[PDB]
């Protein structure tokens, strides 16, 4: 009769359909993940097709059905979701450019080999031919060529192709109904309808930049003591006064500083708090490594996994014959389907791996509860922000100690807390500025603030400014250098991993109040606390029901991201830096003086 | 995937206690006639559970039987079963033979 009678009844039948072709879709991509088979890949392609077209032929549907009419929050929460064209609103041949872009730039990148010229016998391959060179070599020369070679040949293929990219986007986002592409994307943060929960799509950049100022000293501090340790290490090219040299900083474009904490050790003669030595005298299989983790989410209060879980998952390599994707990923197949697919090494890395994956799952098995078009997180911060929470606990000495793998003789001073502060802060507060100014310099060009012509002058400008990272040679509009990155060249939003960065120690220090830890933030260990899991667990029961500044008020109290959790969780390696830092010039110039 | 189970997600009334409907009839959700034909606002009442062997617990297929039990006023037959003590003799003893 009415409209939301019928809108709930469109609603029933979509959840159960969308949820059978979304689990058989799940499953032919978990088929080709764990056997890479072509038989597979063409059950992938089938079921990815036979998906699209559903969500299209759903979508063509669900326009008929006026938003105004509808006053049920959920119901007009899965309405919207499902009421965006997409790319159905361009034309179809348009349509069909922009999908033989995307292609062509998925192909480019990941099939992209460079190497030197006079020596073209072999080539290195991004993954791991030169990820490792550009992780553990020293040479200036060597990491010069790497970098301006690749971005040379990728920035000089993907030029024209990311200008065609930015105008056909653009035309989409504007066909529907927004400013540009950049509005499409801080469309995810906005909160429309709800009474004093309100967000806005243009408060996200104010809030962003309002949190990154209180960012800045910290990484103006933080940045001047790589400066000095780099300029130990390489004694003429780096200044004291001016920014980083671009290929020095430990990985192929910046993204993390974590490859730098050989160098810029303060205390090298102090130990480590590895454990991997322990794991391999106990012989610790990945077996073992699920049920500790598992161990850690019934000690919270959060509930055990599934037998399907234990029966279905592939937490070894299966061998030379079958070939297996070895990123680690957690798969929410559907209809209570839950299963992590990982090589599990035994290192410290792939424990907290696993301890990360197992978040992504129980974060997943949470919202079960939800309807279909509901099950995801508030954000997209918020799904990665509760396994790094999970990261942060289970890297903690106490919990080390509580499992028995860290010997309960160790000696927990100062020395090693700022170490592990500044490694933490290495790849944590290190992407923070390189995330900003990326985001915001995409934001620029998908506005139009930026001319095709000044993209480039702008950006090396925007990173000085913000990064602190100055060009080795003068780049010219040839190049496409933030292309080379690959959530940007295969169409990715970049800001969930501020927004996750931000939303982890807001998390931490919510549940670390919740569970009555009485000493440092980092010193924070979550287990046996079945409060903070309650607290936890009322946010993770709601999914995409509610708005994510009514679950940021759940977990932290708290209408709006916050920056000082970060600050405090780093305050003692604040505090060291600032009294390292007396010499030396905290902060950089603009200008030319290291090298150019 | 298994596809021979089915369910009714749509009818314009609850149903009674003990009733079965096996109608395939569309299901009107609006005021336009659905005039057999599954477009818009008409949707086919029956649904299909994909049942699986990877799925969850709870999404996984479970047989139920409802045992009804009712007396009425015509004699009852269906009774349980009586045990039978082993038979003592030459002794004074309390007997209950068939009642
Ligand atoms: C992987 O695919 C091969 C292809 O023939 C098949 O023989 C094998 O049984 C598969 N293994 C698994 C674990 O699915
Ligand atoms: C919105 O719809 C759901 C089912 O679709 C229902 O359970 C819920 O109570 C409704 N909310 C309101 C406020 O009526
Ligand atoms: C989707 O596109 C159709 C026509 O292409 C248009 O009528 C409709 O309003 C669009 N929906 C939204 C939410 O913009
Ligand atoms: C999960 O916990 C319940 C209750 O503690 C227990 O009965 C069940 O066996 C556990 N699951 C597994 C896979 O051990
Ligand atoms: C650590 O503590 C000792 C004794 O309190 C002190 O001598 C030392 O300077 C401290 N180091 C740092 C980095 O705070
Ligand atoms: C948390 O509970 C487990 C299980 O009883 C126990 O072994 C562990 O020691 C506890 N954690 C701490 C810090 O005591």
């Amino acid at each position: 009769s009415t409209i939301e009678e019928q809108a709930k009844t469109f609603l029933d039948k979509f959840n159960h359909e969308a949820e059978d072709l979304f689990y058989q879709s799940s499953l032919a991509s978990w088929n080709y993940n764990t056997n890479i088979t072509e038989e597979n890949v063409q059950n992938m392609n089938n079921a990815g097709d036979k998906w699209s077209a559903f969500l299209k032929e759903q979508s063509t549907l669900a326009q008929m059905y006026p938003l105004q009419e509808i006053q049920n929050l959920t119901v007009k929460l899965q309405l919207q979701a499902l009421q965006q064209n997409g790319s159905s609103v361009l034309s179809e041949d348009k349509s069909k450019r922009l999908n033989t872009i995307l292609n062509t730039m998925s192909t480019i990148y990941s099939t992209g080999k460079v190497c030197n010229p006079d020596n073209p016998q072999e080539c290195l391959l991004l993954e791991p031919g030169l990820n490792e060179i550009m992780a553990n070599s020293l040479d200036y020369n060597e990491r010069l060529w790497a970098w301006e070679s690749w971005r040379s040949e990728v920035g000089k293929q993907l030029r024209p192709l990311y200008e065609e990219y930015v105008v056909l986007k653009n035309e989409m986002a504007r066909a529907n109904h927004y400013e540009d592409y950049g509005d499409y994307w801080r469309g995810d943060y906005e909160v429309n309808g709800v009474d004093g929960y309100d967000y806005s799509r243009g408060q996200l950049i104010e809030d962003v930049e309002h949190t990154f100022e209180e960012i800045k000293p910290l990484y103006e501090h933080l940045h001047a003591y790589v400066r000095a340790k780099l300029m130990n290490a390489y004694p003429s090219y780096i200044s004291p006064i001016g920014c980083l040299p671009a290929h020095l900083l430990g990985d192929m474009w910046g993204r993390f500083w974590t490859n730098l904490y050989s160098l810029t050790v303060p205390f090298g003669q102090k130990p480590n708090i590895d454990v991997t030595d322990a794991m391999v005298d106990q012989a610790w299989d990945a077996q073992r490594i699920f049920k500790e983790a598992e161990k850690f989410f019934v000690s919270v209060g959060l509930p055990n996994m599934t037998q399907g879980f234990w029966e279905n998952s592939m937490l070894t390599d299966p061998g030379n014959v079958q070939k297996a994707v070895c990123h680690p990923t957690a798969w929410d197949l559907g209809k209570g389907d839950f299963r992590i697919l990982m090589c599990t090494k035994v290192t410290m890395d792939d424990f907290l791996t696993a301890h990360h994956e197992m978040g992504h799952i129980q974060y997943d098995m949470a919202y079960a509860a939800q309807p279909f078009l509901l099950r995801n997180g508030a954000n997209e911060g918020f799904h990665e922000a509760v396994g790094e929470i999970m990261s942060l606990s289970a890297a903690t000495p106490k919990h080390l100690k509580s499992i028995g793998l860290l010997s309960p003789d160790f000696q927990e001073d100062n020395e090693t807390e700022i170490n592990f502060l500044l490694k933490q802060a290495l790849t944590i507060v290190g992407t923070l500025p390189f995330t900003y100014m990326l985001e915001k310099w995409r934001w620029m060009v998908f506005k139009g603030e930026i001319p095709k012509d000044q993209w480039m002058k702008k950006w090396w400008e925007m990173k000085r400014e913000i990064v602190g990272v100055v060009e080795p040679v003068p780049h010219d509009e040839t190049y496409c250098d933030p292309a080379s990155l690959f959530h940007v060249s295969n169409d990715y939003s970049f800001i969930r991993y501020y927004t996750r960065t931000l939303y982890q120690f807001q998390f931490q220090e919510a549940l670390c109040q919740a569970a009555k830890h009485e000493g440092p933030l980092h010193k924070c260990d979550i287990s046996n606390s079945t409060e903070a899991g309650q607290k936890l667990f009322n946010m993770l029961r709601l999914g995409k029901s509610e708005p994510w500044t009514l679950a940021l008020e759940n977990v932290v109290g708290a209408k709006n991201m916050n920056v000082r959790p970060l600050l405090n969780y780093f305050e003692p390696l604040f505090t060291w830096l600032k009294d390292q830092n007396k010499n030396s010039f905290v902060g950089w110039s603009t200008d030319w003086s290291p090298y150019a | 995937g298994n596809y021979n189970y089915l369910y009714r997600l749509f009818r314009k009334s609850n149903l009674k206690p003990f009733e079965r409907d096996i109608s395939t009839e569309i299901y009107q959700a609006g005021s336009t006639p659905c005039n057999g034909v599954k477009g818009f606002n008409c949707y086919f009442p029956l649904q299909s559970y994909g049942f699986q062997p990877t799925y969850g617990v709870g999404y996984q297929p479970y047989r139920v039987v409802v045992l009804s039990f009712e007396l009425l006023h015509a004699p009852a037959t269906v009774c349980g079963p009586k045990k039978s003590t082993n038979l003592v003799k030459n002794k004074c003893v309390n007997f209950n033979f068939n009642g």
